[PDB]
């Protein structure tokens, strides 16, 4: 729920 | 600003002056310039506000890089090279752009070896040519000896202890950024800690706080510029986007061994000096800290901002059509939360 | 409209007419009236779409309901009545009454015995009171033999066949509503199917479809009014809700003996006609049909509605605050998808 | 995910 919404990526400025 | 320009060693002179800054329409508290002994940065990264570290030493080898050193020891890998026919470099990513075919990008990645780079680099020069170029690259092992001995001679040993202070995940990559004066890497966030090690020439650095969202504009995840700011910063749309006009940064300039601490999820904007010759940084990304067990309210602004993330990525997926996930929001606050 | 007011048997004149019916700025299209043996019928079911069945016998027993009766034999369990000093009775979830304090309720539910129903009925009826009443219960074991005696009469053979061939859940209940003429609950939609019998007196409902809900803009989830229209159907706010000028409805009256489905998700409006004696109604809600394995695209109007909903439930959960869900939610989409 | 986002309640007008 609610910390499944708070879980984040780890996408950067990098191809 | 970025306070009184900074005065060399040796009675060198200013480092910079102001004419070497481009102007934009918001006002700017400059970001604290600090000793990594000192107690107060330490209370910096552990709320996680920027702040520029002066002693690390952290890629204290590195320093004596520049164009020769690097093509003559960095070894034969293929490094991506960016182009571009103005000054801001917008980054584009490639698996997402097929959900916008209404869309082209303004820079272009190339891929070459260093001597290709270099040589690209001093045709441009001669030439009076207006186009630019922006050398950005992973580190990894297919790199000279030489090279091998300068990284492993960073100061593992000051970094690993904040890694571990902060509780963040594993380094994820090293980043080597090797770009022509007057060059812009124009404002956006990354969503890992990263330890912005400045390595030769000089860097203008504005940040905006994570609750700074609404007046930034963020292009929706699912568009090659996600992450990016919808504005451009030399000339703001006001009445796209209103809230532009409302926006405050922290700002600093970064020169060799200087250390830049920018906060996951802080806004970013970096442009090398004008006239400054060329500059060399890596960074140092790190995965953030998990999730904490107990969720603590009021929420953080990055938190905020990892929950519309999300809400857009499954609405993307609930919907099998990114496209529509625009339709879909506007009806559900139409007249209803608006 | 409702067509050509239906002739009665024996030559007994129009059931109605249409100085019964009140004025809205919207055009309507009729719902169709079949036989449940009428295969179009079956096929209009199929399809989740109102249809007016007219041989059910599925309350015959009822028929013969009126307020001496039940008064008689309904038994002496509470029945909820609510009250207005208007026409309109807006519905109030008391549970979401907390997250909303700057909210009075126009309709008071109170609990009380059957023959004080009708006394109070009565009361207003010969002091001249402008006040109205709504009997809306659950109908439970507390009754009467002899209705449940009738209850046992209703065609199960007939609707619990509907329930298998349509895959729908549990008959969750059965409401006994019983209005004041000129009483209108105004258009919301439920989250059950619903199949409307009617028992005494003329009934006007007015449906939309579910891809109407642009349209409609009912009140935030977690408000007491979720699920209910925010639009006055006597004074449209056109500024507030412009879609509403372009809203489309089905319609029909109802009689004695006549079944409508209220398909799951479809908005409706129901008046008791102006003049025509009180009301006497039973509803059969069923929860739907499970969420099928395989979701095929594109998705139904019914299922985006279904996401919009629970988009708003985990945000006010995710923020902890309802309060917040609004203007998350407008900075999720300023400037980024509107 | 989808499904989830799909699955709905069975909130009725009746207290
Ligand atoms: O150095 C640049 O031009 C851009 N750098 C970044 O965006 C970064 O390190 O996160
Ligand atoms: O009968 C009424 O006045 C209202 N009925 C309903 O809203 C219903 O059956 O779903
Ligand atoms: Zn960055
Ligand atoms: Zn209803």
């Amino acid at each position: 729920v609610v910390k499944l919404l708070l879980e984040h990526g780890a996408d950067v400025s990098a191809q | 600003g970025s306070g009184e320009p900074r005065e060399e060693a040796g009675a060198l002179g200013p480092a910079w002056d102001e004419s070497q800054l481009r102007s934009y329409s918001f006002p700017t508290r400059p970001i604290p310039r600090l000793s990594q002994s000192d107690p107060r940065a330490e209370e910096l990264i552990e709320n996680e506000e920027p702040v520029v570290l002066t002693d690390t030493n952290l890629v204290y080898p590195a320093l004596k890089w520049d164009l020769e050193y690097l093509q003559e020891n960095i070894g034969n890998g293929d490094f991506s090279v960016y182009s571009a026919s103005t000054h801001k470099f917008l980054y584009y990513d490639e698996k997402k752009m097929a959900n916008f075919q209404n869309f082209k990008p303004r820079s272009n990645r190339e891929e070459m070896k260093f001597h290709e780079f270099v040589e690209k680099l001093q045709d441009i020069q001669q030439r009076g040519g207006e186009e630019r170029l922006y050398l950005q690259q992973t580190l990894n092992d297919t790199v000279g000896r030489k090279i091998v001995m300068d990284f492993l001679g960073f100061n593992w040993n000051w970094i690993n202890k904040q890694q571990g202070k902060r509780g963040w995940g594993q380094l994820t990559s090293n980043l080597l950024l090797i770009g022509m004066e007057g060059n812009v890497t124009p404002a956006h966030y990354d969503e890992q800690q990263n330890f912005f090690a400045q390595i030769k020439g000089y860097k203008r650095c504005i940040l905006f706080p994570p609750d700074q969202f609404e007046c930034l504009y963020p292009y929706p995840v699912h568009h090659p510029c996600d992450r990016q700011s919808q504005v451009d910063f030399d000339n703001p749309d006001y009445e796209r986007f209103p809230n532009f006009q409302n926006v405050v940064g922290y700002e600093t300039v970064v020169g060799p061994g200087d250390v830049l601490y920018i906060p996951m999820y802080w806004w970013h904007h970096i442009e090398s000096l004008l006239n400054g010759g060329i500059t060399i940084t890596v960074n140092f990304w790190y995965k953030g800290a998990p999730t904490p067990k107990r969720i603590e309210y009021p929420l953080k602004a990055h938190q905020k901002v990892a929950i519309m993330r999300n809400i857009e990525k499954m609405l993307g997926e609930a919907l099998g059509n990114p496209q529509e996930v625009g339709p879909l929001l506007n009806t559900m606050i139409k007249g209803r939360y608006n």
